[PDB]
This record gives structure tokens, C-alpha cells and sequence, in this order.
């Protein structure tokens, strides 16, 4: 049993164990097993049960909410805003609603991965429908200002979408605080299965298998059980790999803006080299079931690589 | 092409001198339903492209194998 | 009593048991099913028929529960 | 319903059951947890919590065992 | 992935099948979780599931369910037989008949028997591994409870005339016990057209799981045995009951398959490397385990210990039987894992006869 | 006979060197130790060969002389 270096997410055995019953009875589903998923995906992120709806994954949640929302405003409102750096799935939709007919503005992000919340806030049209912002960059490793967008959207009377896939169990999140109306969530990203996701939409004034859906709940609710836990652990693990690569490295800086870190994902920036098989940025990730082991096996390899490449090629 | 006739030749049991563009597959190579079904799965397990049935049921020649999409 | 179906029902096995995530149960289960809609092939009594048609089905959803599971257990 | 000796039986219990398991990433894991909840929610006086947390941890105790002895009998070397 | 030779692991030869396991799947769910957890219908899906499971074990040897026995393995089901037979018949009944070939359970129940005051003796095998029938005929005494042959070789591969043993047996009002671990599934059994009273069966050996064996113990008439100075869980009673309801559909599909590759592995090898022996009598081998020995291969094939005990009895040189090789084939036993095997064997076999291991012997 | 190999692992899964291993010492008062890395102890012990320990008998291992001879008197 070897490692492997860091760089979707393992499956939890209690959501494997919370799904096999189901997964028995698949092969040769309940209306009690959805409710109960629905109870806790919505209890994940405050919501109201009924208002959560299983799609076949985060991207079938982008595309019902984006082009739902866009498709019913195909009258008077064909203007939406989303960002540049966006998930592929949400830049696809939105290539295709540009294909239908509509106009959409990509965002730029700044050096730091968060938007510019004065650029957001003055490319509002009297025409814009909805505005899509990811939750987290999941290259970079930035939060997202979600609180302040939704608020500048009720204020301004437009629906706001995010795609938490990458933040949902490792950031906490409030459905009614950040003011938010529709969310992605994908199910292999907070250790659930593959092929299950769901979506929130916003009921108040302001067919996929089961086993997979089973899985989805079960995920989120051992998320919200043990995402303090994995939040001190992983925050522990990642500046243990910062700072034993800096150590080493006194001219590796690390991308992104400090205080709105989501500790899963790292992003470091090497000099003089790049292309690193095992200017341009490494991106590792840290895991619920990330060993130290992983960590420091990372570290080496990270800094054996980084010496050698910087020492073939002649400069000084 | 290559990939199709060296795909037919290698599950059939035709070495790649017999390898005829246009022989019937019951009547003139000795084969069943089976070796049908097997031999579309073949085919699709060659180059990462998938056939449905209605598709597969035409392909009763070796040219409509040749270069289908 | 199904002409296309029983053909589809060999495709359908033959596709379930190429995805078993070991070698030997992958192997066995292709060689099993080869061998076994050949070894029946050419039988006239329709009652016998549906019997063989009966166990592939179920066959076929023990190979689509452990390929499935399996593949949830096979870390790679 | 439950004494000290019990809370100990289960901690040596659900060790044993997680060094079980078939993987690295899920038998460290479950070590480590285990490890650090019994040392995180020591020296607690509530008996409701108590009592809510070694019930948790039998409803886990009892994860543990089917996904270790299942995963065991799939896992392929 | 990386194929492995057919000589590394013995239970390598007989995976869990996933049928089995597929039977075994709900038993397992509802078992591994603490008895708070399970529905108050437990009890009869348990008495229902080991009911079937006895239904599907005794199907497959032409017995009644009722003489189904369900044990940990083999090795229990060993010491129940020989202990139970002989500890229960102590009155009129302290003479027990064996092979010197048998499974080292038996030969060390046999064994404790004789140091708790019951007279054994070990037959003795022929060069082909078959006892003799007039030896065992005329080996039996007045006083005799007990004989205990077992149907395949694990060591050789060889099958013992069970039917006829079984025939001597019941000619003289002697009890007939087999070790069928290494039989079961594989070759036919008839618990009535053999004279057998009672029967070792392994759970693993047929494709099942760990930890479960069976005993058959005959009613009419009936065979008693005595208790030894427990219950085995319910998944793998039903493990074994699938595994034996497999085995019972698949026996002669197999045993064809394990024919032909055999035949493959053995003339392969014999092919290429001369003076290559088979141990056992090829007119009663079952294909699945083969036993081949070498001969210019002096020195010990190491892949200090004891060398094989089954190949003394057969009248097989000291070195000869040293260095021998026990080949297995089975169910999911591929064409590519014999021709690796015979590669690897082939490869092996003439490496170490150019060398001594008088380098590797001396390292101290 | 086998009480030092007891006392080695002892020393291994607690953290001390082969001169404070001294016979009949209490784990939590002369050792440094909880009931949590006793039970991991009394695992080791079960660990390390292939021999069991019930509950009862594992709690009443909280010395060394109990770990000694609880070994010798259950083979
Ligand atoms: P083609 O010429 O159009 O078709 C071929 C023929 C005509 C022979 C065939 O399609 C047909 O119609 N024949 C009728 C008789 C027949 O064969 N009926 C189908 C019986 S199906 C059967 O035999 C079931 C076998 C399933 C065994 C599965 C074993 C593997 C299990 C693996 C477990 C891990
Ligand atoms: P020791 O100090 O001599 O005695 C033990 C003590 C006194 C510390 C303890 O028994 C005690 O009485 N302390 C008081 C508090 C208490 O009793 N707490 C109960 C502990 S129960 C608990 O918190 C376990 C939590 C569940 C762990 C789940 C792990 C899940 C892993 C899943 C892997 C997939």
C-alpha cells in the first residue's frame, strides 16, 4: 500500500452503509428514502425540506436553474451575469443561452479570486434576469463575498444562483442569511456517490436512482456533522504542507487572498519551473481522509522536483 | 479501416490475408447471432464510440462497419 | 417466447459482466454467458426456453448487484 | 443505562473494528476519529449528552462493522 | 493487473463467487448490525435462512435436510465425526481405521484419540494413492467404530473408492465417515449409493466463505455422536447453502473446463521439461489438483521445514518428493494463468537445476 | 519467561525507554497513562500475538504484574 500525491472525493463508509440496503433493492425505490435525503440535504444548508430537488449531479442542477431561469425570461429579460472562471458545465450553458438569443456578461476576477463586488453591483441591467456566482474557486482556494451578493440581488429585485459544489460541507452555509435563491450541489464532492446532485430553489417571500439519493443525503448529513472537525483538521494539514514547503522553497508564494481561504484546496506558485508530472500555479488538496503521510510525501516529492527542474535549466 | 477488418478478422478467426470487404456474415464467413452480438461490442470496444441497437441491426455487410460515422 | 428480447437480454449480460472490476469474475462471467446461450442454442421446447430466459434475467441482476457493489468497494 | 466499564468496552470495541478495515485511508481515518472523540468528549458531566453520544457511537460501532467484514469479503488483492 | 502462478495459494483456486456473495449480501446487512438495530422478524428470517441453507447442502449429496449439520469448517465437522463416533461408542466400539494420506486434522484427532485410549490404524496408501480394499477389508476388527477415508487427495488429487469403502464398511455394521471438503461440488456424491454415515464438508473449498463447514450425519439408521468439551452466523449458512446450489448446477460445465485446462497445464509442462513425474494414479485424479515432482532438482525448491508427508506414503524418493509442485485449476481458473504458470514453472524448474542451494543454506 | 517481551511492548505503545522498565507498576499512577491508552494496551498485547482478552479481563489490567499474568494464565 503505497501514497499517491496530492495533486473528486473517497466515498464515506457511512454513506456507502447508508445506501447498500437501497442498492439491494435496486437490482432484480421508496418515497421515505427521498423525504429523508430531501430532510437533509435541506438541513445541510438551512433550508425547508421542499425545497430541495435531486438532479443526476451539479451540472444538471446548473443547467435546470440557469437555463430555467433565463428560458422563462426569454421575453423581456435576456441578460445574465456570471463569472469567467466559472465550472465548464455553467460556461456551456451560458455559451448556449448566447447561441438562443441571449446576452451574458463573464465577470473578471481579480489577482486575488474574488469578484469585484463595485464591478458586480454596476453591470446590472434593467434587463438581467439572474446572476450566477460560484461559492468557492476551486482552483485558487477563495470564497466568494455570497453573503453580499445576495444581498445587492434583493436589492435590486434579480434572482441569484451559486454553484456550491466545492463549498457545500467544507464552508458553512445559510440558504437565508446570504440571501440566496437557487444552489447547485453535487454529490461526489462532500464524499457521496457519483451521478447524483441537487438543487435548491427558494420557496419563501424572502428520476434518479435512489441509492444515489440516499447517498447524497447521507453525505450531506455526515458533512454537517463533522465539518468543524474537518475544518480544524484540514486547516492543520494544509498549513503544515505551506509552511514545511516554504521552509524549504524561500521563494514559493502562495495565490489568493489570506482570510478567505477554504482550507481544502491549496495554490502555489513556483519560480523558474512548472509542468510538474508525478506563469503557471500547482494546486494540491487536502480531504476529510488526507494522512499526514500524504502530506509529507507531498512535501518531498513537491520539493526534490522544484530542485531538480531549477537545476537543469541554467540560470541564476 | 484497419481497425475494423483487423477486429473482424482477429474475433472470427480470419488471419489478415482473407480479410474480404465484401462477404456475407452468415452465409459466407460461418457465424450466428452470437458472434454478431459479440462482434458490434467488438467493434465498440475498439474505438471509444457506442451503437445502438436499430443502428446494429442494419449492419448485416461488412461495409456498413466500414466507416459508419 | 421473445425473439429480439432474448437477443437483447445476451447483449445486456455480456455489457453488465464486462464491467465486473476483477479479472476472474469478469472473464468467467463473458466465457459463462458465451458458453451457455451456446450450449442452449437450437431448443424447441418453449417451456424450457422461458426457464433459460427466467435464470438469465435473474443472472443478470446478480451480475448487475455485484458489479455495481463491487465496483463501490474496489478502490483503485 | 450505561457505566464506565461499558464506555471503555465500546471505545476498545470499535478500535478493534476499525483497524479491520480493508483500506488505509478509511482504517486511519476511523482510528484517528475515534481517538480524538473519546479524548475530545472526555471529562463530560451531562449524563444526556453523555448517553446521546454512546448511542451515536453504537449506531457507528455498528457502520464499521458491516462495512468492515462486507468491504473484507469484495476486497480483491 | 498482475496474474498470479497456479502454485501460490491453495485458497487462491476457489474465489467467493459472486452469486454466493449475492445470496449472502441481506444476511450480512442485517448481522454486522447490533442486535438493536435488526427488525423483530430476525429470528424466523434466521431459522428460514439456515432451513434453506441445510435444503440446498443436502441436495447437493443426496441427503435429507434433517442431517445437515452446520459447523466453522471442515476441521470441526473432522473432530465431530471421528470424536463424536468414537467418544460416544465407547463401550463396544474403540477400534478406529484411517489413511496415512489424510488431512492433518484427522490424522490429529486420530491422534488424540490414541492418546485418550482408542486403538487406530493408519492404512496404508499404494504408489497410486488408492488404499488397498483387501488391507482395509481385512483390517477391520470386532471392535471397530469408525472409518474415515477421505474422497479427493488435497495434497495429490486422487479419488479413494468411496462407494466401495463405504460398501466394506457397511458389510461389517462399521461407520463410514469422508472428509469430502476437497469433493464436494466438484465430483459426484450420493450419500446413499455410497455407504457413507457421515460426511466433512468446507465452505470455502467450494467457492463459499470463510469460517462455515457442514457435517452430514446419517438418520436412517440413525448415527450419534458426543458433544466436545458456537453457532456459526447466519451469512455464512446461507454462503454455504448458495455456494452448494451453485456447485449442484455447475458441477459438470466445470469439471470440463478443469479438464481441459489441466490437460493443458500438464502436457505444457511435460513438454518442455523432461523427466517430470505426476504423482497419483491418472486413472482416478480429479483434474482440479495437480502434484507434479522433478527430478534433477536437488536441494529444496524455496518459493529447514518438513517435506510432504502424503508423498512419503506413496513410495516417493526423499528428494524426489522435497521439491514437488501442487498446481490448482478452478472455476475462474483462466487459460492465462496456466500458460504463466507452465512459463514460470518452466523458468524455475531449469534455474534451480543448474544451481545448488548450498549458498543460501549457509547463511548464518 | 515472556515478561519481557510483555514489558517491550509496554514500552513501545506508551512511549518509554528500556531503563524506566520497572516490574509492578501501575499504568496510570507509575506510567503516565489513562484508561484510553490502556485499553490501546491491553490491544497491543492481543495485537501483537493471536490471543484475546475478554472485557473482564482487560479491565482489571491496570498494573503491570496484571498484564504478566494475565498472558501466562490464559494459554
Ligand atoms: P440468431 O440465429 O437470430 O439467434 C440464435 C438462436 C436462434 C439460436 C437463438 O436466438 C434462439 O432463438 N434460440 C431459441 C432457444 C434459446 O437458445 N433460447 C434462449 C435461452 S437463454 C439461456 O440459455 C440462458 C443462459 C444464461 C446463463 C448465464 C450463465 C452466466 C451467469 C454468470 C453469473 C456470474
Ligand atoms: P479513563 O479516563 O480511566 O475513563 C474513561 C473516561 C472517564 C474518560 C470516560 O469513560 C468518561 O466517563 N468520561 C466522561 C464523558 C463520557 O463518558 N463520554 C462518553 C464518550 S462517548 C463518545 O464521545 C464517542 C463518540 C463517537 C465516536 C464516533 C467515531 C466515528 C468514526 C466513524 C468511522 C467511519
Amino acid at each position: 500500500e503505497m501514497l499517491r500525491p496530492l495533486y473528486t472525493t473517497p466515498l464515506d463508509p457511512r454513506v456507502l452503509d447508508a445506501m447498500l440496503p437501497y442498492l439491494i433493492n435496486y437490482y432484480g425505490e421508496s418515497e421515505a428514502a427521498m423525504e429523508r435525503a430531501r430532510q437533509q440535504v435541506a438541513s445541510l444548508i438551512g433550508a425547508d425540506p421542499r425545497e430541495i430537488i435531486f438532479t443526476s449531479g451539479a451540472t444538471e442542477s446548473n443547467n435546470i436553474a440557469i437555463k430555467g431561469v433565463a428560458r422563462f425570461y426569454r421575453s423581456r429579460k435576456k441578460h445574465l451575469i456570471t463569472t469567467q472562471t466559472e465550472h465548464k458545465c455553467v460556461l456551456d450553458s451560458c455559451r448556449s443561452l448566447e447561441a438562443e438569443g441571449f446576452q451574458v456578461t463573464y465577470l473578471p476576477v481579480q489577482k486575488s479570486g474574488i469578484i469585484d463586488l463595485k464591478e458586480l453591483e454596476a453591470a446590472i441591467q434593467p434587463d438581467t434576469s439572474l446572476v450566477s456566482v460560484m461559492t468557492v474557486n476551486n482552483e485558487i482556494g477563495v470564497k466568494q463575498p455570497i453573503a453580499e451578493i445576495g444581498r445587492i440581488c434583493s436589492s435590486r429585485k434579480v434572482y441569484f444562483h451559486t454553484d456550491a459544489a466545492q463549498a457545500v460541507g467544507k464552508i458553512p452555509l445559510d440558504v437565508n442569511d446570504m440571501k440566496i435563491d437557487l444552489m447547485s450541489i453535487s454529490g461526489h464532492k462532500i464524499y457521496g456517490p457519483k451521478g447524483v446532485g441537487a438543487i435548491y430553489i427558494r420557496r419563501r417571500p424572502r428520476t434518479v436512482p435512489t441509492p444515489l439519493v440516499v447517498g447524497l443525503g447521507a453525505a450531506c448529513e455526515v458533512a454537517q456533522q463533522e465539518m468543524e472537525y474537518d475544518h480544524k483538521r484540514i486547516s492543520k494539514l494544509s498549513e503544515r504542507l505551506i509552511q514545511n514547503i516554504m521552509k524549504s522553497l524561500p521563494d514559493v508564494v502562495m495565490n489568493g487572498d489570506p482570510k478567505h481561504h477554504y482550507p481544502g484546496c491549496i495554490n502555489l506558485s513556483f519560480a523558474y519551473v512548472e509542468g510538474e508530472s508525478l506563469h503557471s500555479s500547482i494546486r494540491f488538496g487536502i480531504g476529510r481522509f488526507t494522512t499526514e503521510e500524504e502530506v509529507d510525501y507531498t512535501v518531498e516529492k513537491c520539493i526534490q522536483h522544484v530542485k531538480r527542474l531549477r537545476e537543469m535549466s541554467p540560470l541564476w | 479501416e484497419e481497425r475494423v477488418k483487423k477486429i473482424i478478422g482477429e474475433q472470427l478467426g480470419v488471419k489478415q490475408e482473407e480479410v474480404t470487404n465484401n462477404a456475407s456474415f452468415v452465409e459466407d464467413l460461418g457465424a450466428d447471432s452470437l458472434d454478431t452480438v459479440e462482434l458490434v461490442m467488438a467493434l465498440e470496444e475498439e474505438f471509444d464510440t457506442e451503437i445502438p441497437d436499430e443502428e446494429a441491426e442494419k449492419i448485416t455487410t461488412v461495409q456498413a462497419a466500414i466507416d459508419y460515422i | 417466447s421473445s425473439r429480439a428480447q432474448v437477443l437483447a437480454l445476451y447483449r445486456a449480460m455480456l455489457r453488465e459482466s464486462k464491467r465486473f472490476s476483477a479479472y476472474n469474475y469478469r472473464t468467467y462471467a463473458v466465457r459463462r454467458i458465451r458458453d451457455a446461450f451456446r450450449e442452449n442454442k437450437n431448443v424447441k421446447d418453449p417451456v424450457e426456453i422461458q426457464t433459460l430466459v427466467n435464470k438469465a434475467k435473474r443472472d443478470l441482476g446478480v451480475i448487475r448487484r455485484q458489479v455495481h457493489i463491487g465496483q463501490l468497494y474496489s478502490t483503485d
